[PDB]
Formats: C-alpha cells, sequence, structure tokens
C-alpha cells in the first residue's frame, strides 16, 4: 500500500505540473467583463430538488446493503453451509421483495 | 504512559470535532460536516479497540451502517425545512 | 478505402502490449527471474522473506551446491 | 513513518476544517480527510477489507450527498487565503520533521498486522480476510446482519416520510 | 527489503502511464476514424500523413489555447476537477491484471469501485465550480447516472466474484482457461456494456454530456487543457472498460497478443455503438437502473448462488 | 514473559546445522520429502499444536531438521542435474511457484527417483 | 461482561457479538475469568476474582509489556542523552527477519 | 397518532430498539439498540401540520447525536483501559459514560432541551418522550456505582425542575418541568433500588397516561384553556381533576404510593438529608399543580358561552376513565400488591 | 391472463425470477447433496491437522481415493 502512495503522488504531481506548464503555454490575453461571464446561451442570465435527494438515499440505503453482500464470497469456503445458505436466500430475497413493494406503490 | 502514546489523537480531534460542533460561530452544514468527522474519529478509535482482539473487526460495518443512517437522517431532517423555512436556513447561527 | 482505420488501431494494439513485454525483457535484465514474486497468500511472503534472509537477492538461488558433505 | 506522515496530515486537515466555514469546502475537508483515516485504519489491520468498506459506504456512498447538499447550499466561491495555505504547510513540514527527530519504533502502533504476528500461526496462512468476516454469516451473529438489511429498509421507509416527497 | 521490487514497480507504473496516454491519444483518432466510416463519410487526413498526428494536432492547439474562467475573482476550484479525473483515470490502470508482478492487488473489484465511486466527485466538482446552470444541470444529470448504475455495477461485478472465488484479478484467468466467460455470461455481456457506457459518458447515455438538450453537460466552461485533460481521462477510462470487459468476459490472456487485439476491438465496440443509438430519457433511465437491471442483478445472483452451493457439494 | 525463572536453553543446544534451501529448491522436491519425511513431521507438529511450548519436543524439530538435510544429500548423490533444471524451471515458471506450469522436467524428476 | 437489566429473547443476538472466544491469543484466559462470573456473580466477582481479571486484561490489553518496552527504550535514550552510551553500539544486534 | 399505519411500524420498531437497548449485555449493543430508537423516533414527533414540530425533531436529533457519540467514545474508552465491560474501581470514564447518559434522559445539567421541544409537539408525541424514551438511558444508568454525579442531577433535578415549572402558562413545557422533577426521584431511587425505581416509574407512566390523555382527547396547551373547557357537569371537571392531586402526592389518591415506597426504602438506607432537600422541593410541583387546579376545585366560573355540547373521543375516553379510577381509587389495591418486597 | 401480461409488459423480470426459482431449487439440491453425504467433515483440511489414535475425530478420518 505504500507503493500505492508513491505512485498516487507522482501521478498528482505530474498532472499538477502538466497543467502548470500548460498554464504557462496558454496564450495571455487581456482579460474582459463578458470573458469571464458564465456561459448561457446567448443572452447573459437552481432550486432544491427532492426527486435527485431520494435517488441519493436509495442509491445510499442500497451501497451500504451491497456492502454486506460483499463478504459472503470468500466465507462460503469457511462457514456452516446450510447457515450461509439461509442468510444469502433471505438477504436476497428480502431485498427483492422490497424492490418489488416499492415498485407497487 | 499507554494513553498519551496511543489513541491520544483521536481523542485530541474528537473534542476538536465536539467543539466545532456545538460553536455558535457556526451555522447547521457546518454542525453535520462536524459529526461527521466526529464519526470518522469514532472509527478510528473503535478500529484501534478492535484490532486488540484478532477475529472480531466484523463490527466495524456494523457501526458504519448506524452512523451513516445517522447522517442520512440529518440530511432528510435538515433538507425537510426548505420547503418551509426557505432556502437560507442553512446560515442560521441559532437554533 | 476501410483500411485506413488500421493505421489508426494496430498501434493502440502495440503501445498497450508494451508495458508488460518490456518488463518480461526488464525482470530478465536486473533480476534475471522473469517473474517477480507474488505477494499475494501469506505463505509465499514468508517463503520471500526466508529467501531474502538466505541470501541478498531473493531470487538467487540456493540450490543443491549450498549443502555441505556429510 | 507513513503512519506518522498519516498523524501529521490528519491533523492538518482537521485544524483547516476547524478554521473554514464555507460548507462545500468543509465537505472537500471531509472527503479528503477519509482517504487518511482509510489508509491509516489500514495500518494497524491484518487486510485492507475494512477501509475499503469504509471508503465505499462513507466517501462514494454518503458524502456525496453532503456534497450535493452543500453545493446547492453555497452560491459563492471559495476565497482561497495564501496565509492558511503557508501556516498549513509550515505545520505540515515543522510534523514531518518532528517525525524525522522522533523514534518510529516507539511510535509505532501495537496493533499487529497479517506479517507482525507469529510464523507459527495456523490461522494466517489460510486466506485473507475470511476468519474477521466469518461470524457475520454464522450462527448466532446472522441475526445481526439481517436485522441490519432490514434496519436499512425501515431507514428508507423514515427518509420517504421525513421529507414528505 | 529488496530495492528493485520498488525500481521495478515505478518503472513498470510509468510506462503503464505513458503507454495509457499515448493509447488515448491514439484511441481518440481511432474513433474520429471509424466513427467517420460508421456513416459514409472519411475519417481524419490530410494532417501530417494520413492522418496519423491529428491527436498532436489538438494536444497542440489546446495547450496554447487561452485558459478562460467561468469568473474573474476566484478559480482554483475550476482547477481541481481535471487534475483529480485525469489522476483517477491513470490510477484506476494499477488493478490491470500484470503477470509480471507491478501491484499484488488481492482486492482489485473494490479499487475499481472506489475509483468509480470518486468518479462521481470528479463530475460533481466539475459541475459547481462552473458557475453555469447549465453546468449544474450537466453536473446533476452525471451524479444521478453514475450513482445509479454504481449499485448496479457493484452487483454485477459482485455477481462475477461467485465464479471465481475470491477478489483477484488474476484468478480470472485460471478460470478461463477451457473458454471464456462469453459464453456462460451473455446476458451478462450486454448488461456491462450498458454498464460500461453508462459510467463513462457515451452516446447511449448521454444526457449528461450531450451536445443536443445541454450544449455540454460539464465541459461547457472547461477549455484550453482542462478540456484536454478533461478528454483524456475520459477517454482511459474508455480504454479502462475495454480491458476490464476483456478481463471478464473474454479470457484474460495478459501475455498474448490476441488479448490487446481484443482490447482494441472492444474499443472499436465502444466507437460502434457511439455512432449507433440514440440517447436515453432520464425516467427511462431511472427505470433501467433501478428496475430491469437491479431485478436482474438480483435474479441472476441468486443464480449463482445456487449454482455455487450446488458445486460446492459436488467437488 | 521472559523472566531469570524460565528456563530457556542453551545457545549450544541450538547450534544445530540447518536446511538452508530457497524456495525454488523447497517447492521442488517436496512431494518425495514428505512421503520420506512423514515419521518425524507429524510428531514434530503434534508436539507443537498439543503442548503449544517452543522449548518443548526441541528434540522432534532437529529430527526434523536431520531428515530433510538426509534427503536432500540423497538427492545431491544421485539426481542432482534434473533437481536443479526442475527447481529453475519452477522459479522461472511464474510469480508463485506452481507446479501446473511446466511438468515437463517434473516427469525428468520422478523418473530420476524412480529408476534410482 | 454487563450484566442486562432484562433476559429477553432479544439479548440473544447482541450477547455474541463481541468476545475473544472466537480463536485469540488468550480466550482461554477470559474464559477463565467468565465461568468465575458465573460462580460469584459480577459483584461478588469484582472481589473474589480479582486474580483471573488482571491476567486477561493484561494480555489483551497489553498494558505493563508496552510500559515494560517503553521503560527500556526511554533508559536508552536517556544513557545516549547522558554520554554513556554513543557511535555504533546505539542499537545492539539486531533479530533475524522471521525469529518472530 | 394513528393517521397511519407506519406510525404503528415505526412504535414497534422504537419498542424493539428500546428493548434491544436494555438488553445488550456490552456496552456497545446498547449504542446499537439507542440507534434502532433513534431512526425511529424522528419520523414520529415530525408532522406536517405543525411547523415547530421539524425544528423540534432537528434539536432531538442534535441533542440525541451528541448524546449517542459521547456514550459510545467513553465506552470504547473503558473497553480500551480495561477490557471488560464492568470496572473494578470507579474513573472518570463512567463519569463521561453517565454524563452522556443524563444528556439523554435529560437530567438538569442537561435538561435545557427538553422543554424547549416540548413547546412545540402534540400530546401523545410527548406521551412517547417522557415514557417511553426514559426507558433506554435510565436502564443503563443503573450499570454504574458512582455516587456523586447521581447526587448532583437528583438535587440539581428536584430544584430546578420544581422552580422552573412556575412560571410557564403553556401545558407541555409545564408537564416537561413536572417530569424533570418526577426523573430526580427515580435517580434517587436508582441509587439504592433497581425495583423502586421500576415501582415509581410504573406509576408515574401511569399517571403521565392518564393525565396527557386529558389534555389530548380534548386538545388542551394552555392554562387559560382549561378555563374555558365545557363540561356538561361540574362535579365531573372536579372529579377528573383529582388526578393532579393524585400525581402530586398525595395520601388518599395513588401516586402518593412510589414516592411513599421511596421514602420507606431511602430512610431504610441511612439518606436523609437527600429525601429532605426532595420534598421540600416537591411542594412547588404541587404549586403548579394547584394551579392547574384553579380551573376545577371551584364550583362555577365565568365560561364562554358559544359552546355547549363537549365534544370527545370514544375508546381514547373509554381507556381514560378506567385509569382515572385506579387514580384516585388505586391505593385500595395494596393488599394485592407484592411486587415491594 | 395474469402471467401473459407479465410476459409481455417485463418479460425480463419473468426471465429472471425463473432463474431465480431454478438458482433456489438447485441450491436447496446442493444443500440435501452437501448433507447427504459427511460434508461436514471436509477431505482437504488446511494448515497441518494431525490427530493421535486416541481422538474421536481420528476414526472420521477419508480414506477416499483423490479425484
Ligand atoms: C526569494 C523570495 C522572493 C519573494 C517571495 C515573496 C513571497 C510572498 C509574496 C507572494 C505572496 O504570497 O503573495 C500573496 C498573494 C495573495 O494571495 P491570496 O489572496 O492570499 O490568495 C490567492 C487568491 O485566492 C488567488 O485568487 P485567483 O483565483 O485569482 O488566483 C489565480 C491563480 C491562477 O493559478 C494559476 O495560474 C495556476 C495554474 C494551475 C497550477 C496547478 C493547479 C493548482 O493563481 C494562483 O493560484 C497562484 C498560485 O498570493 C499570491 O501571490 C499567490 C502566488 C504566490
Ligand atoms: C485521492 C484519492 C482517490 C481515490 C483513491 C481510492 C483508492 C482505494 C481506497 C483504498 O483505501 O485503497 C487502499 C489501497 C491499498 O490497497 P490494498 O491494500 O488492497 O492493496 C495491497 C497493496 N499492494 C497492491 C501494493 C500489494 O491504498 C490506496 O489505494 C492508496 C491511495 C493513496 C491516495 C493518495 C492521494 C490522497
Ligand atoms: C492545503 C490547502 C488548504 C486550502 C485552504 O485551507 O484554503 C482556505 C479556504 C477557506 O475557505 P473559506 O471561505 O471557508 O474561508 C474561511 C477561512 N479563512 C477566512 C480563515 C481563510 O478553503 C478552501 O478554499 C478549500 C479548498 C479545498 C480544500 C480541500
Ligand atoms: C521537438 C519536436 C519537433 C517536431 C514535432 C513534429 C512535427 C511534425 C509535423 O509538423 O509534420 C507535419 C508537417 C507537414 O504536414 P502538414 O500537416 O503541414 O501537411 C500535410 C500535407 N498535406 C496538406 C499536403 C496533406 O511536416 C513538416 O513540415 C516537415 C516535418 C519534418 C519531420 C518532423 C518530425 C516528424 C516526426
Ligand atoms: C502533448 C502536449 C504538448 C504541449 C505543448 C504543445 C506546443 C509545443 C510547441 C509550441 C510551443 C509554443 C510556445 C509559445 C506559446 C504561446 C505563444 C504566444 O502567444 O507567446 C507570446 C509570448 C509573449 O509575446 P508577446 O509580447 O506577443 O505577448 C504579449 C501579450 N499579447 C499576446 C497579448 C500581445 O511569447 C513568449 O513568451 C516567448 C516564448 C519563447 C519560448 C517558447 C517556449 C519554448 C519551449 C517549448
Ligand atoms: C461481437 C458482437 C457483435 C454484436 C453486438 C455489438 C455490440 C456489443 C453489445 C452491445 C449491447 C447494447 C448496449 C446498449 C444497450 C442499450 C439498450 C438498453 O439498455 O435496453 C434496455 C432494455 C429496457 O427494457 P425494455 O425494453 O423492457 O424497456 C423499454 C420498454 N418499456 C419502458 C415500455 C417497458 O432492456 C433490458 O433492460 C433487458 C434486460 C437485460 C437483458 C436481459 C436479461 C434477462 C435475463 C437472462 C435471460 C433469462 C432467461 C430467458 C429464457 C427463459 C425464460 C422463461
Amino acid at each position: 500500500m505504500f507503493s500505492i502512495i508513491f505512485i498516487a503522488l507522482l501521478i498528482l504531481l505530474i498532472t499538477t505540473i502538466v497543467m502548470f506548464l500548460a498554464s504557462i503555454l496558454s496564450k495571455k490575453a487581456l482579460i474582459d467583463r463578458e470573458k469571464s461571464s458564465p456561459f448561457e446561451c446567448g443572452f447573459d442570465p437552481l432550486p432544491f430538488s427532492l426527486r435527485f435527494f431520494l435517488i441519493t438515499i436509495i442509491f445510499l440505503i442500497f451501497d451500504v446493503e451491497i456492502a454486506l453482500i460483499l463478504p459472503m464470497i470468500i466465507i462460503m469456503k469457511y462457514s456452516n453451509i446450510m447457515i450461509w445458505t439461509i442468510t444469502s436466500i433471505i438477504f436476497i430475497l428480502i431485498l427483492l421483495i422490497g424492490l418489488y413493494h416499492e415498485w407497487n406503490q | 504512559m499507554i494513553m498519551i502514546l496511543y489513541w491520544s489523537l483521536p481523542m485530541i480531534l474528537f473534542i476538536l470535532g465536539l467543539f466545532c460542533f456545538v460553536s455558535n460561530r457556526k451555522h447547521l452544514l457546518s454542525m453535520l460536516l462536524s459529526l461527521e468527522f466526529i464519526v470518522l474519529m469514532l472509527f478510528f478509535m473503535l478500529f484501534i479497540y478492535l484490532n486488540m482482539l484478532n477475529y472480531e473487526s466484523y463490527f466495524s460495518m456494523m457501526f458504519l451502517t448506524f452512523s451513516v443512517c445517522e447522517g442520512a437522517l440529518g440530511l432528510s431532517i435538515l433538507v425537510s425545512m426548505i420547503r418551509t423555512h426557505g432556502n437560507d436556513y442553512f446560515q442560521s447561527f441559532s437554533i | 478505402m476501410w483500411f485506413e482505420i488500421l493505421p489508426g488501431a494496430v498501434i493502440i494494439t502495440t503501445l498497450l502490449s508494451v508495458p508488460i513485454y518490456a518488463m518480461y525483457g526488464l525482470d530478465k535484465l536486473m533480476i534475471g527471474n522473469a517473474f517477480r514474486r507474488n505477494m499475494d497468500e501469506r505463505f509465499s511472503r514468508v517463503m520471500y522473506q526466508r529467501d531474502f534472509r538466505l541470501t541478498d537477492n531473493p531470487y538467487k538461488m540456493n540450490g543443491l551446491e549450498q549443502i555441505p558433505d556429510e | 513513518m507513513i503512519q506518522l506522515m498519516l498523524y501529521s496530515l490528519i491533523i492538518t486537515t482537521s485544524i483547516i476544517f476547524l478554521n473554514m466555514i464555507h460548507p462545500l469546502a468543509l465537505g472537500l475537508t471531509l472527503l479528503i480527510q477519509t482517504i487518511f483515516v482509510c489508509l491509516l485504519t489500514g495500518l494497524m489491520t491484518k487486510s485492507f477489507w475494512y477501509s475499503y468498506i469504509l471508503f465505499l459506504i462513507f466517501l462514494g456512498g454518503m458524502l456525496v450527498l453532503f456534497i450535493y447538499v452543500t453545493s446547492l447550499a453555497s452560491n459563492e466561491m471559495f476565497n482561497l487565503s495564501m496565509k492558511l495555505t503557508l501556516f498549513s504547510s509550515l505545520i505540515l513540514i515543522f510534523m514531518l520533521i518532528l517525525s524525522f527527530i522522533m523514534d518510529k519504533t516507539s511510535s509505532s502502533l501495537f496493533l499487529m498486522n497479517n506479517d507482525m504476528q507469529s510464523i507459527i500461526n495456523m490461522n494466517s496462512y489460510f486466506m485473507e480476510n475470511s476468519l474477521s468476516l466469518n461470524k457475520l454469516y454464522n450462527f448466532p451473529t446472522n441475526f445481526i446482519t439481517i436485522l441490519l438489511m432490514n434496519y436499512l429498509l425501515i431507514t428508507l421507509i423514515v427518509i420517504v416520510k421525513i421529507t414528505k416527497l | 527489503m529488496f530495492y528493485m521490487e520498488f525500481i521495478l514497480s515505478l518503472i513498470g507504473s510509468l510506462l503503464l502511464i505513458i503507454c495509457v496516454l499515448v493509447s488515448v491519444a491514439f484511441l481518440t483518432l481511432l474513433e474520429r476514424k471509424v466513427l467517420g466510416y460508421i456513416q459514409i463519410r472519411k475519417g481524419p487526413n490530410k494532417v501530417g500523413l494520413m492522418g496519423i498526428p491529428q491527436p498532436f494536432c489538438d494536444a497542440i492547439k489546446l495547450f496554447t489555447k487561452e485558459q478562460t474562467y467561468p469568473l474573474l475573482s476566484n478559480y482554483l476550484s475550476y482547477y481541481i476537477s481535471p487534475i483529480f479525473s485525469l489522476f483517477l483515470s491513470l490510477f484506476v490502470w494499477m488493478c490491470m491484471p500484470f503477470f509480471v508482478k507491478l501491484y499484488s492487488f488481492n482486492l482489485g473489484g473494490l479499487f475499481f469501485l472506489c475509483c468509480t465511486s470518486l468518479g462521481v466527485y470528479t463530475v460533481m466538482v466539475a459541475g459547481w465550480s462552473s458557475n453555469s446552470n447549465y453546468a449544474l444541470l450537466g453536473g446533476l444529470r452525471a451524479v444521478a447516472q453514475t450513482i445509479s448504475y454504481e449499485v448496479s455495477l457493484a452487483l454485477i461485478l459482485l455477481s462475477f466474484i461467485f465464479l471465481i472465488g475470491s477478489y483477484n484479478m488474476i484468478y480470472f484467468f485460471f478460470y478461463q482457461v477451457y473458454m471464456w466467460f462469453l459464453i456462460i455470461l451473455f446476458p451478462m455481456a450486454l448488461v456491462w456494456v450498458s454498464i460500461s457506457l453508462a459510467e463513462t459518458n457515451r452516446t447511449p447515455f448521454d444526457f449528461a454530456e450531450g451536445e443536443s438538450e445541454l450544449v455540454s453537460g460539464f465541459n461547457v466552461e472547461y477549455s484550453s487543457g482542462g478540456f484536454a485533460l478533461i478528454f483524456m481521462a475520459e477517454y482511459a477510462s474508455i480504454l479502462f472498460m475495454s480491458m476490464l470487459f476483456c478481463v471478464i468476459f473474454l479470457g484474460c490472456d495478459v501475455f498474448n497478443l490476441l488479448f490487446y487485439m481484443k482490447l482494441t476491438f472492444i474499443s472499436f465496440v465502444f466507437i460502434w455503438v457511439r455512432g449507433t443509438l440514440p440517447r436515453f430519457r432520464y425516467d427511462k433511465l431511472m427505470y433501467l437502473a433501478w428496475k430491469c437491471f437491479l431485478s436482474f442483478s438480483l435474479n441472476y445472483l441468486l443464480f449463482f448462488i445456487g449454482f455455487k452451493i450446488l458445486l460446492f457439494s459436488l467437488l | 514473559v521472559i523472566t531469570n525463572n524460565t528456563t530457556l536453553p542453551e545457545e549450544s543446544e541450538l547450534n544445530v546445522q540447518e536446511l538452508n534451501l530457497s524456495s525454488a529448491a523447497l517447492r521442488a522436491g517436496a512431494f518425495h520429502l514428505g512421503k520420506q519425511c512423514e515419521q518425524a513431521n507429524n510428531e514434530f507438529m503434534l508436539c507443537r499444536q498439543e503442548l503449544d511450548d517452543p522449548r518443548a519436543c526441541l528434540a522432534e524439530g532437529k529430527a526434523v531438521t536431520s531428515c530433510a538435510l538426509d534427503f536432500f544429500r540423497k538427492v545431491k548423490k544421485t539426481c542432482h542435474e534434473e533437481f536443479t533444471q526442475y527447481a529453475t524451471c519452477l522459479d522461472k515458471s511464474s510469480g508463485t511457484m506452481a507446479f501446473s506450469h511446466c511438468r515437463k522436467t517434473q516427469g525428468v524428476f520422478d523418473k530420476c527417483i524412480k529408476d534410482n | 461482561s454487563l450484566t442486562p437489566f432484562l433476559r429477553l429473547p432479544l439479548t440473544d443476538l447482541t450477547g455474541c457479538l463481541i468476545n475473544h472466544q472466537t480463536y485469540d491469543k488468550c480466550g482461554k484466559f477470559e474464559m477463565k475469568m467468565m465461568e468465575c462470573f458465573e460462580a460469584y456473580g459480577l459483584e461478588r466477582g469484582k472481589r473474589e476474582c480479582a486474580d483471573l481479571i488482571s491476567d486477561f486484561q493484561e494480555c489483551v490489553g497489553m498494558q505493563k509489556q508496552l510500559m515494560r518496552f517503553h521503560a527500556m527504550r526511554n533508559e536508552r535514550y536517556k544513557q545516549w542523552l547522558k554520554g554513556e552510551r554513543k557511535g555504533q553500539e546505539f542499537f545492539a544486534d539486531p533479530p533475524r527477519v522471521d525469529a518472530y | 397518532m394513528f393517521n397511519n399505519s407506519s406510525k404503528i411500524l415505526f412504535i414497534t420498531i422504537m419498542i424493539i430498539g428500546t428493548l434491544i437497548t436494555v438488553t445488550s449485555n456490552s456496552w456497545l449493543g446498547a449504542w446499537m439498540g439507542l440507534e434502532i430508537n433513534l431512526l425511529s423516533f424522528i419520523p414520529l414527533l415530525s408532522d406536517n401540520n405543525n411547523l415547530m414540530s421539524t425544528e423540534a425533531s432537528l434539536k432531538y436529533f442534535l441533542t440525541q447525536v451528541l448524546a449517542s457519540t459521547v456514550l459510545l467514545f467513553s465506552s470504547i474508552l473503558l473497553m480500551l483501559k480495561n477490557n471488560m465491560n464492568n470496572e473494578i474501581n470507579e474513573s472518570f470514564t463512567s463519569m463521561i459514560i453517565m454524563s452522556a447518559l443524563l444528556l439523554k434522559s435529560g437530567a438538569a445539567p442537561f435538561h435545557f432541551w427538553f422543554p424547549n421541544m416540548m413547546e412545540g409537539l402534540t400530546w401523545m408525541n410527548a406521551l412517547m418522550l417522557m415514557t417511553w424514551q426514559k426507558i433506554a438511558p435510565l436502564m443503563l444508568i443503573s450499570y454504574l456505582n458512582i455516587k456523586y454525579l447521581l447526587l448532583i442531577s437528583v438535587i440539581l433535578s428536584v430544584i430546578i425542575g420544581a422552580i422552573g415549572g412556575l412560571n410557564q402558562t403553556s401545558l407541555r413545557k409545564l408537564m416537561a418541568f413536572s417530569s424533570i422533577n418526577h426523573l430526580g426521584w427515580m435517580l434517587s431511587s436508582l441509587m439504592i433500588s433497581e425495583s423502586i425505581w421500576l415501582i415509581y416509574f410504573f406509576f408515574y407512566s401511569f399517571l403521565s397516561f392518564v393525565l396527557t390523555f386529558m389534555f389530548n382527547i380534548f386538545k388542551l396547551f394552555h392554562l387559560n384553556q382549561l378555563f374555558s373547557w365545557f363540561v356538561n357537569s361540574k362535579i365531573l371537571k372536579f372529579t377528573l381533576f383529582m388526578n393532579f392531586l393524585s400525581l402530586g402526592g398525595l395520601p388518599p389518591f395513588l401516586g402518593f404510593l412510589p414516592k411513599w415506597l421511596v421514602i420507606q426504602q431511602l430512610t431504610l438506607c441511612n439518606q436523609y438529608f437527600m429525601l429532605t432537600l426532595m420534598m421540600m422541593s416537591t411542594l412547588i410541583t404541587l404549586f403548579f399543580y394547584l394551579r392547574i387546579c384553579y380551573s376545577a376545585f371551584m364550583m362555577n366560573y365565568f365560561e364562554n358561552n358559544w359552546i355547549m355540547k363537549m365534544n370527545m373521543n370514544s375508546i381514547n375516553y373509554n381507556m381514560y376513565m378506567i385509569m382515572t379510577f385506579f387514580s384516585i381509587f388505586g391505593l385500595f389495591l395494596i393488599s394485592l400488591f407484592y411486587f415491594m418486597f | 391472463s395474469l402471467l401473459k401480461r407479465a410476459w409481455n409488459e417485463i418479460p425480463d423480470i419473468v426471465g429472471g425470477s425463473a432463474l431465480a426459482l431454478a438458482g433456489i431449487v438447485m441450491a436447496t439440491i446442493g444443500v440435501a447433496n452437501y448433507y447427504a453425504k459427511d460434508g461436514d467433515n471436509r477431505r482437504y483440511k488446511l494448515g497441518y491437522v494431525v490427530y493421535r489414535h486416541d481422538d474421536p475425530r481420528a476414526l472420521k478420518v477419508r480414506n477416499d481415493e483423490d479425484d
């Protein structure tokens, strides 16, 4: 993992050096009032959305749920088979029943 | 001693995040972000505890599930005041 | 006609073939063994530790000539 | 050594987390603190499973809600100060040279890694991330993870009710 | 600990980064060339000889133009998105299955899911700091589709990990010594193509970064080097998805030249679906990511739970 | 923890000639080593697992080391070049020392052992 | 371990969650404490069973061993600062890499 | 509070989480149950018709998660010092555990969130708050053996909870301040018994159900609103208001019994000064109980004449009149009780 | 009918439900096949596992040929 830190810091250093040299190599012109303006098509110029927030919340709940589906590949050769099967079938079946119930309602 | 050299830093940063949680110079979003900062420090200290034991590290995703549900609960409490208190309630310095 | 795509694709086949094949040369140059030792299982790491304990190069072999005559 | 570097980075990011006030900037400080917390909890452990779990759950899974809410909360940009950057760099170089002049054997953690264990330890040779995750899927502690999945579904039911949709 | 391991790991990683970047440039050339041949028209030509240095004509132009800003006062947050985007696109390649050892990633799928989970973060800072309503809409739409198929991608790769029994990417090689996984996982092949064109913004999932409904989603204010780094990061994501299709489904075959021929062929397939399909909608893409692909993911994960239990009794 | 009351063995008792072979020379020729040296390995590991005492069955550990040395000297007397080629192909075959990458020299080594 | 107030069916899952009983360096010490807490109870086990409490805390808490290690390392540095020990003999003969 | 079946679901999961809290044999599974109880008590205490309920739920969230993280941090610190859940000699980490529990329960150094949240709720979520949500922290307080924190909390609870309810003319804040004083009698019983606490808590819960049902059926939120409350017979209004004299601890009614059992057990445990400090500071509680009883003990009032029919629920008031009878005639059942011994 | 409507509107979910039912059936088949023989006594143990002849576990070892 210590080599991963060194190579990630080297990628970050190389990208910042490339962008700094690109900013030096960029052609410096006179800065303007209208050039700095945010682009709206043509003529010059959002509230909170709850639907996207519950999309993020559904993503979070399913992400923490996936983080419990993640370990059981390793445990299948090192656990009780009946307990592992009962928990896996119950886990994915309650997930499917909840998904279908939230679809129907 | 053992407390001074080992696991002293999560205590200090936990008290710093607690003081950022309750200071009157901050706002509600800063309270929630400092709350997840002390969630991270709690994970650090809990993992230092759980790694004295060999094979009980599986509890780390239980506390993670509960505190992440706490954080989503706090965000959904805080944004439920958008349609009632307006969009300017995030800058409130007092409750 | 349609064979002008192959200038733009076969080069892609060459460049991505570089970072393994050059290493399959380069590990044969400074190590002498073409494959670096796999560190996945703990037993492989312990036996690699044993090799680097025995010789300063862990990929240098201690064969049957190391055994004294008795 | 690199554990002390992560100590210094967490101290520096925590004191700049205390200093700043812009909410997306605190969110950025949290997302760059979570990486160092993941690595530093990876230094004590046998294998990096729980650092990955904390990574997907906290940073990529949960804090994107915080980044979205703090992005739509603040209209304005960051006011970058070179004074705070210089102070953070000065305390970072001071804490790295303090870790240079300090013995790293006494400052290392007592928690055993996968290679810090004994060679005659039978359990360490079996399979990486096997015995620690075993109690999740065995009797009688499987009821907790069944209750956790039920808890996440019940959490979603709570969140739909309290936001009023 | 032996220092030539560090030296050769550094040399191999830097050589991988250099070859990935030049393959990104030639992938832009290949996409402009055969994407023209999707229609009747020709690709690039007339620059240098037969259009070969056209991406270097792009690189000289994009590194010389005026670095404009979405506001004049404070724009350091505008800089940090292409840096982290190219950093993640060059950092995700470290979990490639190398048979000669470069990095012993025993958990490579989790590393891939981590870098994909940062993809939402770099596109969110791309959207917000560009100070435009088009930029915020494109950033929110890209974050929406990428977290919508993040859960699906995690479940699909989680179903694939049940076949090899571990998280080690090189274990895809030993289970493909007799046949490829394209035979056994062909609906998973179509679903994985729909996944890999969703995390990376391509034409079938292009409501995030299209030129029709928005002028550009999150590259609307990015130009003169930042657009170059973003473009190189996105094409490196395309190259990574082509490689990851070629490891899981097609046999890993890391040494053989046929593996890199198949990687160029899956890049050709990515440019082939670039020219064919129209673009989905927001409501239909929420229908696709959370109902159809999620139901298929959980169902066929149940199928491999039953199959791996059935083979465990027989073996 | 080690005090003056605990009776550690002397360093002269621990001065035993050790099996100083590499990983490729231990992975190759292992299947003939275990069958020839199964009488002492099982007793020594039963000593290590039952008593869980490092000071106990040190004579069993010395017997395991001497039996492995005797087997490797017997291999050195008769089949030396074949075992050297087998260990060389086992180390140069792949990263981990896997037996399935080259089976061509394993057959020659087993033929040498079967003939001698 | 804490005695719960009520003994319902809902303590059956929480009780086994953290315990040294799964393979550990000295869970066999903890069992020798825990059965003692079945003998005298929780409150008489704090007084009559104090010798078996300190061994388990010494084993998994690692208090006096780390304190002795820090006493042996700070005394060596104090001898270095006081001029008694200096040069290449500051550190002793290092152990072998597979010794522990 | 039964407008939806989802609220019944939240009620049974908060019951499950509280039972997980009070049956946990470790200091971390108790925190797990505390988070389950918190998750199921956030949607209750929140409604669309009342504006103050959302910010009151925000106050509840910040107060509980501040208290739960300090409870987790100190429990992990105790486990880092000594690896069993108990402690031989009591130290400062048990003090941090008990202070984090006192922020959860609402003892008077940490009680300032309690009536300030109570100022904007309904009378059924208040019934859940002062009764069931006091189960989860108080049952963990019994596991610790430090005396001076309980002493300071009991003394501060009986002076601050009694004096502070005098200025309040809102019924919810007055009932919150009265529950703060009745909290201190429960912690004073916790230093001497784990059964006398159950006696006081069960009958205090009983008095809370029968007294908050008077303000929930007829929708009473003010002291002046009690004077305008129309009952068809003024003898019935006089009889129904005897639950205030019952809960204040007067000898012919019930509610004298648990306070009397606390007095009996504390004097037998040689604690006389703290008992005198509580009972000189419980007369103020009967004073703001008798200030409510101005609206019924006189037999005629200057009523507003537009309302001439008393409107009420059927099932809830049928459950109310059973419990009102046992609130004032329940001292006849002392011969049948055997749970004091 | 009802299955014709589900096969008309949502055929991938019907095929996935058929695959999940088949996986549940062969999961129960695999559990019954694992517990029909001595599946709790695996043939190939990890680590170095030795039993003396006085142990009760030494009488339950498998002498089957390698498959
Ligand atoms: C070398 C190959 C050359 C040829 C191919 C070249 C390209 C490479 C592959 C590219 C594939 C396409 C990528 C982009 C796809 C874009 C379209 C898209 O996303 O469509 C989504 C669509 C959307 O579904 P839809 O069409 O129902 O929805 C639209 C219609 N409405 C909204 C009205 C309902 O399809 C799916 O999602 C289908 C599900 C996944 C695939 C099927 C898996 C089912 C399970 C396996 C079989 C089960 C058993 C069956 C037998 C037994 C039955 C009892």
